[PDB]
């Protein structure tokens, strides 16, 4: 249904004339017809065979077989003229069955992105696809999303658009859960800008060639390879461009969350660490290796090898190249540059510092590793070392020495190289958006978001909440949204009608996480009293909210695995069974405010990154960053990709039906239905309704003087519908929803018979034709008939035969 | 159709003529016995007397006409018959073939009965399995072999 | 039963035309009804035919006259009839740009494989006495065949 239906490129967007005339014509009996339940693709399609009270006996559609589902797992389907339906919302009857089957149907012809009202859905293809070319661009850019097939592009264009007919900000959402493409999509969205809007004014980029650089230098920093995905997105990003009025780019700005502060030192069994240390340790640049006082082998350094050191698709000597390009591009010093790896480096000299210990007092063992270690971070070596083995803390009136056993110089160690991680994170987003920052007028942004959803997982921690309290507010945000629109809309048609704003929903969940006394406002406390045990913040937290705000209760659990659970904070998504785990420990960063004083003097980025200018419990920063986030995304028009993974096994077309229903289940795809439900989902423009449901009742008044609200309004009143099912506005005509079904339905049975009728005056004329000569030929018969008997009463009658031969006698 | 007819009856005149010429008188069997003569064949009594008594008091000729219409109640002008056989033949020659006129005359229209689509053959120009149209006609009153 | 004198000589009219040859003797085949009806001017479609007396078969059983009225009144009554309106809404379904033209195997096509299907005589004979062309592109008007079709076959008052 758009331009150039044959457009090579449209062969992964678009079927064709032909090809859709297809799906669309398909048989179909909205009697026998329809979709249930099964174990692999959750649904499939079914023709009613038999039926005695449930035992409803079903042949299905592929397979040949007969099972005998219940009477309610046999769902309604949709008929043909929805085959391939492009925006899910369009469909009369609403049902996973069909939301699934409009999905994979699409998804299994090529077709990744594709519409449901409000939301764009994005399935990762797990393959390059041509969908991205700029000659694409060119043929998405300016259009209305509904001249256009599904696709990223329109969503990004329409955002823009808006930004300037509406003079007001725009913001792209993009959701999902992990390795389900979010990252991917972004820098496309980010890209797209990057062209369309693009200026007219050494080794410097340019304001839209740096604004996409970004991800090369972050990712080396923020991602890292995870079962879900080989390039794991460790963390949170809002980008935000701005353009002025001219809607040109201006600049732009970064905010990064949650950096996944636990893989410095540690990774999982399959897992991997920042692809940065893998990329230095690379053949690729040679002095580097010198410069951090490195060997080119990641196998060496126990902060990196604890899985793997490779990724089946990076080519980790390309990456660093690229990598440091765009540093280049972003305009950063040979000197800034090294000044980033060096400190990259240290973190591996870190673990690789070993200890002993002769009673509670730990010692080095190879001054030689914290001497390297020392080099980089431009401090002195013995001076270090003692700060780390014994501190002078200050206990009130007093400052004292003290000794620190291996375990503790270790797990020491640690929080250093985490610190100094998260500080150059940090250090280098603040450093791009200082080159993004040209200072140039901006009348209005566009914000795009990757972000992960809801992460319930089967053992819950912190980070785990985090996220989760993170997407709780998104998740009204949303609900908000849509509320305000979808009144705004039965407004602009006039349609009487009263709503609620569901946002009010998730309240409390997100109350109690952040109020003035609920689960993060006491972390602060515990992080606080030294005397502070995981077991004591159990106390409080259970204590205060207890069986006393219903959206914290006892925790589920295992068997004899995972581990113990403690209280259960039921959300948006579902229901999550959280761990006390050392959230203390994780919250509060530690580190031997010894070590950072005397870091506060040596080399540069040492400095600015302990430099300061007792609060980093990482909860009091993600509360703080969170709101600006909300006072800006409630800023903006808000749209919204919800990103999709396919299934496992990192392969082209194959839908784990049991997965993807399930997202479909915890993004909001699954709760659009089943609130519109409640309301007319199914919105008519009066000319299209015009155009198909006419031939229903007809009439002599030509088409062209014809106004369509008025024969909607006949076609309906006719065919006896309750006005409790539709609402005719302004400019369409709001049906609940078997109303598209029936009217189909209606309709094929119509026409059928409207054809039937003409054949059926056409065996009126043929037979009509005959009737004339029959009724001649019947006349000459019984002329015939008549006289043919009268002679074989004569032929034998002596008086005529005489008469006969005597009659030529004249 | 049925009653009456002008040449028909005319002829039925003429015809009652050449009979008496055997003399003015009405001169019958005398005629009967001598018109039959100058024609080519002969005939016995008992016809003489009965051939006559089909009629009651005398065949003059009002009454010469009585026997002859309860007789010719349907003789149809010539030309409404020759086109009735056209109908159910439109191949153009003159013919209606035997299959076919059979259905015909038997099943459909006043069905005919078997008896008489027998006798319907007997003298039936049908030579050759088809059916010359234009002679049951000539064959109407008569004409040849 | 409710009809008029004029209507009722109008059916026998029709009837012993049937009669006459299926062997005039005042009885007429089933299969017979939906073609007795076309004459009496209707356009009944088989599916009307079967439900009204209608048999799909010559052997099946002989209406009367009498038997007959009632089979005509209860059907000049329905009056879904089929209207110019409906068709010409069928196939703006079938014209696929808007120029009232549509192509020729198509238009033959619906009639051959859809709806109450027909021959491809009765196809073809009622494409031919109702003239109706191709055109260059080989398409047919469709508002061309429709008039014809509805008009009759004997339109001014003889052929
Ligand atoms: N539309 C797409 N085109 C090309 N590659 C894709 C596409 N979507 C996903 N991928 C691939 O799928 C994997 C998942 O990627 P990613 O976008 O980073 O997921 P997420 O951001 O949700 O964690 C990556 O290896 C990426 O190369
Ligand atoms: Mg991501």
């Amino acid at each position: 249904m758009t331009m150039d239906f044959s457009d090579p490129d449209m062969e992964f967007l678009c079927l064709t004339r032909q090809k859709l005339m297809e799906a669309t014509s398909i048989p179909f009996d909205g009697k026998k017809n329809c979709w249930v339940p099964d174990p692999d693709f959750g649904f499939v399609g079914a023709e009613i065979q038999s039926t005695k009270g449930d035992e409803v006996t079903v042949k299905t559609d592929k397979t040949q077989e007969t099972r005998v589902v219940k009477k309610d797992d046999i769902g309604q389907r949709n008929p043909p003229k929805f085959e391939m339906n492009m925006d899910m919302a369009n469909l009369t009857f609403l049902n996973e069955a069909s939301i699934l089957h409009n999905l994979r149907s699409r998804y299994e012809s090529g077709f990744i992105y594709t519409y449901s009202g409000l939301f764009c859905i994005a399935i990762n293809p797990y393959r390059r696809l041509p969908i991205y070319t700029q000659g694409l661009v060119d043929k998405y850019r300016g259009k209305r999303r509904a001249e256009m097939p599904p696709h990223l592009f329109s969503i990004a264009d329409n955002a823009y658009q808006y930004m300037l007919q509406d003079r007001e900000n725009q913001s792209m959402l993009i959701t999902g859960e992990s390795g389900a493409g979010k990252t991917e999509n972004t820098k496309k969205v980010i890209q797209y800008f990057a062209l369309v809007a693009a200026s007219l004014a050494e080794k410097k980029g340019t304001l839209e060639d740096q604004i996409v650089q970004c991800n090369p230098v972050l990712e080396a920093y923020g991602n890292a390879k995870t079962t879900r995905n080989n390039n794991s997105s460790r963390f949170g990003k809002f980008i935000r461009i701005h353009f002025g009025t001219q809607g040109k780019i201006a600049g732009a700005d970064i905010e990064t969350y949650l950096l996944e502060k636990s893989r410095v030192t540690y990774q999982q069994s399959a897992e991997r660490n920042y692809h940065i240390f893998y990329q230095l340790l690379s053949p690729a640049f040679p002095e580097n290796i010198e410069k951090i006082l490195a060997v080119p082998d990641p196998g060496l350094y126990g902060f990196i090898n604890q899985g793997t050191l490779t990724v089946d698709g990076i080519d980790d000597e390309e990456e660093m190249g690229l990598t440091d390009t765009a540093f280049d591009v972003l305009g950063f010093t040979d000197e800034e540059k090294l000044s980033m790896y060096k400190c990259t480096g240290c973190i591996l000299h870190l673990g690789e510092m070993k200890w002993k210990q002769r009673g509670e007092q730990a010692e080095a063992d190879g001054t030689a590793e914290a001497e390297k270690v020392a080099f980089l971070l431009g401090v002195n070596a013995g001076d270090l070392l003692k700060c780390l083995l014994k501190p002078k803390i200050k206990v009130g009136t007093e400052y004292v020495t003290q000794g620190r056993n291996k375990d503790q110089v270790t797990n020491s160690i640690a929080a250093l190289a985490k610190s100094l991680y998260d500080r150059m994170f940090n250090w280098l987003v603040r450093r791009v958006n200082q080159t993004l920052d040209t200072k140039a007028k901006r009348q209005f942004f566009i914000g795009v978001l990757d972000i992960a959803g809801f992460e319930i997982f089967d053992f819950n921690s912190f980070e785990q909440l985090c996220i989760n309290y993170t997407n709780e507010r998104l998740q009204q945000f949303f609900n908000h949204h849509m509320f305000v629109l979808e009144q705004e809309e039965y407004k602009k048609e006039g349609i009487v009608w009263e709503f609620i704003d569901f946002g009010l929903d998730l309240q409390a969940c997100i109350e109690l996480i952040e109020k003035p006394m609920g689960i993060l406002s006491i972390l602060e406390e515990e992080c606080m009293f030294p005397k502070a045990s995981d077991t004591s913040f159990k106390n409080k937290l259970y204590d205060n909210h207890l069986g006393k705000n219903p959206m914290f209760g006892k925790p589920k659990p295992p068997k004899a695995g995972c581990a113990e659970a403690h209280f259960c904070l039921h959300h948006y998504a579902g229901s999550v069974s959280y761990s006390i785990a050392g959230w203390l420990d994780k919250n509060k960063d530690p580190i031997n405010e010894n070590v950072v004083e005397l870091l506060q003097n040596s080399k540069e980025p040492i400095v600015k990154m302990l430099f300061t200018p007792a609060f980093q419990t990482i909860s009091s920063v993600h509360k703080e960053s969170l709101n600006k986030l909300m006072k800006n995304l409630y800023s903006t028009h808000p749209h919204f990709v919800r990103c999709i993974i396919p299934n496992e096994l990192k392969t082209p077309g194959l839908i784990d039906a049991a997965l993807v229903l399930h997202q479909l289940r915890c993004n909001g795809v699954l709760e659009g239905i089943r609130i519109c439900r409640k309301g007319f989902p199914n919105r008519i423009i009066y000319s299209e309704f015009k155009q198909r449901y006419s031939i229903l009742a007809p009439n002599a008044v030509p088409s062209g003087f014809a106004d369509g609200k008025v024969v909607t309004d006949k076609a309906l009143s006719a065919l006896q519908l309750d006005p409790n099912e539709y609402r005719l506005g302004n400019t369409k005509v709001f049906f609940k929803a078997g109303v598209l079904g029936m009217l189909e339905d209606m309709r094929d049975e119509r026409l059928s018979k409207i054809i039937s009728m003409f054949q059926a005056h056409i065996r009126g004329y043929l037979m009509r034709k005959a009737y004339k000569k029959l009724q001649d030929q019947r006349i000459g018969l019984t002329l015939i008939q008549r006289n043919v008997r009268k002679w074989l009463v004569l032929r034998n009658w002596e008086w005529w035969r005489l008469f006969n031969k005597v009659k030529p006698l004249l | 159709r049925v009653k009456l007819s002008q040449r028909q009856m005319q002829e039925l005149k003429e015809a009652f003529t050449m009979i008496d010429q055997d003399r003015d008188g009405f001169i019958g069997m005398e005629d009967l016995k001598d018109m039959f003569s100058s024609l080519g064949r002969v005939p016995p009594d008992d016809e003489l007397n009965a051939m006559l008594k089909e009629c009651p008091g005398q065949l003059n000729f009002t009454a010469f006409l009585t026997l002859f219409g309860e007789k010719v109640s349907g003789t149809d002008p010539e030309d409404a018959l020759r086109n009735a056989f056209s109908m159910f033949d439109e191949d153009g020659q003159g013919f209606i073939p035997e299959d076919y006129l059979k259905d015909l005359l038997e099943n459909m229209g006043d069905n005919f009965s078997k008896e008489e689509i027998k006798n319907v053959w007997k003298d039936a120009p049908l030579k050759n399995k088809q059916f010359n149209y234009n002679k049951m006609v000539d064959i109407k009153g008569k004409a040849e072999d | 039963s409710q009809l008029t004198k004029d209507e009722i000589e109008e059916v026998r009219e029709v009837f012993d035309l049937f009669d006459f040859w299926d062997g005039r003797d005042g009885d007429v085949d089933a299969a017979k009804v939906g073609d007795l009806l076309r004459c009496l001017g209707m356009n009944p479609t088989e599916a009307q035919v079967h439900q009204h007396g209608g048999t799909k078969k010559m052997g099946e059983k002989a209406y009367k006259l009498e038997e007959i009225l009632p089979i005509y009144e209860e059907m000049s009554s329905k009056d879904t009839g089929t209207a110019a309106d409906e068709f010409m809404e069928a196939f703006k379904t079938f014209d696929r740009e808007g120029q009232g033209l549509i192509s020729s195997a198509e238009i033959r096509n619906v009639l051959k494989m859809l709806g109450e299907r027909i021959t491809e005589d009765q196809c073809n004979d009622i494409f031919t006495f109702c003239d109706i062309r191709e055109d260059i592109d080989g398409n047919i008007k469709y508002e061309d065949l429709m008039k014809k079709v509805m008009a009759g076959p004997f339109p001014d008052k003889s052929d």
